[PDB]
């Protein structure tokens, strides 16, 4: 007991020393000279109408044309961006749903929410509909985020200090993850489908391997609940949204927070962060009703998509970078370029 | 300047929108209520009788209206991350017991119940949403005050030691903490174990908030 | 007791996994991110809008 | 997935006929339907198209006014009713399923075909017969009288295979893409009104008649046919 | 050319330098205000389908605004044409336009009043949106296309369809054309007064004073309460000077609607400030 406590204290001191050893110069002391994106006079091209309630999540498909978005009304829509056509409408089992997923091979989707369960639907059926193929249970607190690893593996996280990797084929948790202290709200899957980083409401982020189950890193630096997390498309960094009116960009190797986005006249929450395809725009939503676009390398200014009249909740980009879609509490979704 | 396939795609999209809007329009004629209270509050009796893990979605149909009573008591998380999802509910139903008027759980029950009622009242999402209150366990209270001096929990009252006097203090002290009588109002009521008033009071509060809604929809 | 020993062992395991990591400076991360953002900056429509003909959203 | 024709037989000129289609094993009320016919010894001929929502109907130039197409969703059935029968209508019929949304495969499954015994882009084939022996590769063509490449990036050529006693099988939908249930040794493609099909490493059951089709503007017209011979 | 010639068969010469002038000034604001309403009303139509009440009410507002605009413009035509120059043509067209569009605005006010009464009395009942718009349009532009058409039909044969001095209806021991404007215009005032009284009982729960005061302001003009002033000048030849009160209170309804029915809604106010300001 005492020896274990001493070893833990020594390891914590080593971790603190490692964190301190890598805080000499940062992005704004290196990349602040990069050429500004200027004013993104970025205008609506289509208004996807149809939502009868708030929007909580959208996800872009792999063909850059087929889109998925879902509401706290109980609908999950597969929709066409080029011609503003709706391809599929999927009803859900419980409306308190706070995340969605879209399979990379193009055949499946997934959803999850407070009811603690993660559900998987199959698209390319020969009989002419979209049906549910799996229901995954075994978490105890609310389910907040889910990603697809392949056609047969799915990663979920919940409000329990628990994460899990799930074999879709059998329904059995291959390996589960424990070690937070507060509720876990999100995760963002690596481009290589081998890792995931999760944010939890203790100003905490944790990095995990899917095969084993062990955690390898924990980052701190915030002051309230961390609501939304995403991932840099090359697998070296990620960005989280905090409810103390700041956005952050951590690295999955630097073992600390890299940058913070904040301003004096901003005191509202961050409900989502996502990147564009090239990575030179960080699009972040707030409660001040604006879906601001940041120069993600300078944290300097904010091009503004002042189109909405309620809280922002989600936003994403396509795989070829053609369009961006923002979804906010006003029951509308906007396609922009 | 379209082929046949594009025209078929347009037809499919429009059909989807029609059915979607119909379903969404029918899904706005429901009544949504969230249940709250303290631990070991006796709220089980109210939940069973009143009728008006994850979430216990208790559904009821009463007076042609669909009451979704969300019991969220199975959750062990801060309410600050998952309560705002109900910001469209008409009502919060609150349950607290009279019996523990001087029973120290550590201090006593009534102080923390009042903390909960105050916390629900001034919660910024619930600015325009009404709070319906049940005080319960009144027969055991009328029996039990026969020995207690009543002044243990409230060492500033010196009223008559009968049932109605102490009950009037309990009800007024619960109704006291409203800071915003301009927009919302708190309704007080005590649990009628041999009556169905526990249903009618809640129904009337819901109806009144609905009329307020349809009236301030005209700009008044 | 048993609970304290279990908590200490869990802390030892977690802090040993976290301590033994190959780590890099934040400046290197910043430089890599800048280089990536520069390299792929030509096929990106939002940063440079398509000229109204190859853009299906105009 | 199962589609079945019904309602054929022998009819004198005049009077009326009604061919029905019973479908089972799939979501009937979300697809669009066609009727396609074939001559007693020759190529195919389109007849009619009906779509989801019962709002769009198209007919053939040779029949219009004599024909009427309809669908019934709750019972999962399809109907085509014809009047004033003539000798040019002696044929064999088929229902065909096809659903339209981004990325679907039209003409995916064919029915069996009923038989009816009765007492304007132009597309033809290039050859008539090529003797074929197993172990060798084969290729077949067609030509059309007008472009099939629409504005929005498609090319509406459809390639089909028929074996003796069997129904057609969707070798190729939209002239470049392969259907489900068919071996990967098949392939098909086209050009500026010149079209082709290929079968590599010829096997048995790969000997039959091969058919081309267009879908750019109603009505739809076929060729006459190309056959390989063992 | 008072505004009271709509209501009064007679206007005293003793006050022509006043009662006429007021009228003109009022119209100058009214039209100049009303157009603005409709323009603003076009800008924010895309976020209004929040319920059936919002859409139905704001459709009724659109109709009231346009109907008042055209009625008042063509009345200005009818007053400003010389009766001794053009015996036919423009004079009779002006009279028609005034009658029809003036019936129209009162009928659309009645529509908004019945909307609010429906929402509060029968709380739980819902009909489809398209039936609502159909009934609304067929009654708002409905009976107006019956009275101003039938009125001419009987009136023209005797050439009683104009006054000698002003191109507007007059009556003298015979044809009674303003009894096809005065009687309708007032029979809706009674209903909307009842509507305000009905809402006030719900609003007064026992800022109880401030809520009731704001309610009285927001539903005094828009429901047609001010027109009742004219009940004093359509029953007496020359009482005292009620004419100036009628002109001052009724010739400025456009300013009333723009300041109250538009600038009082909080969300619309914020949206305007965000967009235009």
């Amino acid at each position: 007991l005492d020896q274990l406590r001493q070893e833990a204290e020594q390891l914590k001191n080593q971790i603190r020393d490692a964190r301190k050893a890598c805080a000499d110069a940062t992005l704004s002391q290196i990349t602040n000279n990069i050429d500004p994106v200027g004013r993104i006079q970025m205008r609506t091209r289509r208004t996807l109408r149809g939502h009868l309630a708030k929007i909580y999540a959208m996800h872009w498909g792999t063909d850059s044309r087929l889109l998925v978005s879902a509401s706290q009304d109980g609908k999950l829509i597969i929709w066409d961006s080029y011609t503003t056509n709706k391809v599929h409408a999927i009803p859900l089992r419980s409306s308190w749903v706070m995340t969605c997923a879209y399979a990379p091979s193009g055949n499946y989707v997934a959803c999850g929410g407070l009811d603690n369960i993660c559900s998987i639907y199959n698209l390319k059926t020969r009989e002419g509909n979209v049906r549910v193929s799996r229901e995954l249970a075994g978490h105890t607190g609310y389910l907040s985020c889910c990603r697809f690893l392949d056609d047969n593996q799915i990663v979920t996280s919940s409000g329990d200090t628990t994460c899990a990797l799930w074999d879709i084929e059998t329904g059995q948790q291959t390996t589960t993850f424990t070690g937070h202290t507060g509720d876990v709200m999100s995760l963002s899957l690596a481009p290589d489908t081998r890792l995931f980083v999760s944010g939890a409401c203790d100003a905490s982020a944790k990095l995990w391997d899917v095969r084993e189950g062990m955690c390898r890193q924990t980052f701190t630096g915030h002051e309230s609940d961390i609501n939304a997390i995403c991932f840099f498309p090359n697998g070296n960094a990620f960005a989280t949204g905090s409810d103390d009116a700041t956005c952050r960009l951590f690295d999955l190797r630097a073992d600390q927070e890299l940058m913070t986005y904040s301003h004096d006249n901003i005191i509202c929450g961050i409900t989502s962060v996502s990147f564009s395809k090239s990575g030179r725009l960080l699009l972040a939503g707030y409660d001040d009703f604006n879906c601001n676009v940041w120069d993600a390398l300078k944290a300097d200014r904010a091009g503004v998509l002042a189109g909405h009249d309620n809280r922002v909740s989600c936003l994403g980009v396509t795989d070829d970078g053609m369009a961006v879609a923002t979804g906010s509490w006003d029951s509308f979704l906007k396609i922009w370029n | 300047t379209l082929s046949a396939e594009d025209k078929a795609a347009v037809e499919r999209s429009k059909m989807i929108d029609r059915n979607l809007r119909e379903d969404g329009e029918k899904a706005a004629r429901e009544v949504k209520l969230l249940l709250l209270g303290a631990g070991e509050s006796g709220k089980s009796t109210i939940v069973k009788q009143m009728k008006i893990t994850g979430i216990v979605e208790t559904h009821f149909t009463f007076k042609d209206l669909h009451f979704k009573m969300f019991d969220v008591g199975a959750q062990r998380s801060e309410r600050k991350k998952w309560i705002h999802c109900f910001e469209g509910v008409t009502a919060i139903i609150f349950c607290v017991a009279l019996s523990d008027y001087d029973l120290v759980l550590a201090m006593n029950r009534m102080h923390e119940s009042m903390k909960l009622f105050d916390s629900i009242c001034n919660n910024k999402w619930f600015t325009d949403t009404s709070i319906i209150l049940f005080l319960n366990k009144k027969d055991l209270f009328e029996e039990k005050i026969k020995k207690s001096p009543l002044t243990i929990c409230y060492p500033e009252y010196a009223g008559s030691n009968t049932y109605e006097e102490a009950a009037a203090y309990i009800q007024c002290q619960f109704e006291d903490l409203n800071k915003r009588k301009d927009t919302k109002e708190i309704y007080t009521h005590f649990t009628c174990s041999t009556d169905t008033k526990n249903v009618q009071f809640v129904f009337d509060a819901v109806t009144d908030v609905i009329i307020k809604n349809n009236l301030k929809d005209c700009g008044l | 007791n048993t609970a304290s020993i279990a908590q200490a062992r869990k802390l030892v395991e977690q802090l040993k996994m976290e301590a033994n990591i190959d780590r890099i400076k934040v400046s290197k991360a910043a430089a890599d991110l800048m280089a990536y953002c520069e390299a792929h900056a030509k096929e990106d429509p939002l940063l440079t809008p398509v000229p109204a003909s190859e853009n299906p959203f105009r | 997935v199962q589609l079945v024709e019904s309602g054929g037989g022998l009819v004198q000129p005049g009077g009326s006929r009604k061919l029905s289609c019973s479908a089972s094993g799939f979501a009937f009320s979300s697809f669009g339907m066609h009727w396609v016919r074939q001559a007693p010894e020759k190529g195919l001929e389109w007849v009619a198209y009906i779509s989801s929502g019962s709002g769009t109907i198209y007919y053939a130039d040779t029949v219009k006014g004599r024909f009427t197409i309809s669908r019934d969703d709750p019972k999962n059935t399809l109907f085509l009713q014809m009047t004033s029968l003539r000798s040019e209508d002696t044929a064999m019929y088929y229902c065909v399923r096809s659903i339209y949304y981004y990325g679907s495969s039209p003409f995916d499954f064919w029915g069996q075909g009923t038989t009816l015994t009765v007492s304007d882009i132009v597309m033809t084939q290039a050859t008539s017969s090529v003797p074929v022996t197993p172990g060798e590769s084969v290729s077949i063509s067609c030509r059309s009288s007008k472009s099939l490449l629409h504005s929005n990036g498609n090319t509406y050529l459809y390639w089909f295979l028929q074996r003796p006693g069997q129904s057609p099988q969707l070798l190729i939908y939209r002239m470049s893409n392969l259907a489900s249930g068919v071996p990967d040794r098949f392939s098909g493609s086209g050009s500026g009104t010149a079209f082709t099909l290929t079968i590599s490493r010829l096997e048995a059951e790969d000997v039959g008649v091969y058919y081309c089709m267009q879908h750019l503007e109603y009505p739809l017209t076929f060729g006459a046919g190309t056959k390989l011979e063992l | 050319t008072s505004f009271s010639i709509l209501m009064s068969p007679f206007v005293p010469s003793t006050i022509f330098p006043v009662v006429k002038w007021i009228t003109y000034v009022g119209l100058g604001i009214s039209i100049g205000s009303l157009i603005l309403c409709l323009i603003i009303e076009a800008l924010f139509w895309k976020q209004i389908k929040k319920s059936q009440t919002s859409h139905t009410r704001r459709i009724c507002m659109v109709n009231i605004a346009l109907s008042l605009l055209i009625a008042d413009v063509w009345f200005i035509v009818g007053a400003t044409v010389d009766t001794t120059v053009n015996p036919s043509g423009v004079c009779t067209a002006a009279v028609f336009f005034t009658h029809f569009f003036y019936l129209s605005l009162f009928f659309w006010m009645l529509m908004l009043g019945i909307l609010l009464a429906y929402r509060i009395i029968l709380v739980f009942h819902h009909m489809a949106q398209h039936l609502m718009m159909a009934v609304g349009f067929c009654l708002g532009y409905g009976c107006p296309l019956i009275i101003s058409v039938i009125t001419i039909a009987v009136t023209q044969p005797s050439n009683t369809y104009k006054r000698k001095d002003v191109c507007w209806l007059n009556w003298s021991n015979g044809s009674k054309p303003l009894l096809a404007f005065v009687v309708p215009a007032l029979a809706i005032v009674a209903v909307n007064f009842v509507v305000v009284l009905l809402v006030l009982t719900k609003l007064w729960r026992p800022a109880t004073i401030i809520r009731v005061g704001k309610s009285l302001l927001i539903l005094t003009p828009l429901l047609g309460l001010t027109w009742g002033f004219g009940i004093g000048t359509i029953v007496d030849s020359q009482n005292l000077a009620w004419h100036v009160i009628f002109a001052l209170l009724n010739a400025f309804q456009g300013f009333f609607i723009l300041c109250f029915g538009i600038l009082l809604d909080s969300k619309l106010r914020q949206l305007l400030f965000n967009k235009l300001s």
